[PDB]
């Protein structure tokens, strides 16, 4: 046979570049943005700013949705022994069933 | 050099202005330097282009 050796995400190395934290209710939430800005510096020149609009050191940054899938069938002869449905008390379709 | 030039700071002041709807003051603190070095005290030179 053959066995599958797993492998974590946290033990690998890529983990430090992302901080990874579980959200369960996220896809109820994600139907409105989440959009906080961060920050920007600025240096204190000399001379009198200008009494005008552009102030602004806050430029947004705004949530993107991602997802992943999978398939996994199983058969049909599967599970009806699995349900116990198409079974009967020989020792043979309680072999099949493991 | 150590000792390149004074530098004295000053105390800052506001100035309250509100200007369309939105209160804008804005900070000032003045200064003054002198170079307290007899001769040169600071040389440069390019070093790459």
């Amino acid at each position: 046979c053959s066995t599958l050796s797993l492998v974590r995400f946290l033990e690998l190395g890529l983990s430090v570049a992302c901080v990874c934290t579980k959200f369960p209710e996220l896809s109820y939430v994600a139907e409105g943005t989440i959009q906080f800005e961060v920050q920007q510096p600025m240096i204190a020149r000399d001379g009198p700013h200008p009494a005008d609009q552009p102030v602004h050191n806050y430029m947004i940054k705004r949530l993107d949705r991602r997802s992943l899938n999978a398939a996994f069938s199983i058969a049909v002869e599967a599970l009806g022994l699995i349900s116990g449905e198409n079974l009967d008390g020989t020792h043979i379709s309680s072999a099949m069933r493991l | 050099e150590k000792a390149s030039e004074s530098y004295f700071m000053g105390q800052m002041q506001v100035a309250r202005t509100e200007s369309g709807g939105g209160l804008h003051l804005q900070l000032t603190q003045p200064r003054a330097n002198v170079d307290l070095g007899v001769g040169f005290t600071a040389a440069y030179a390019a070093a790459a282009l």
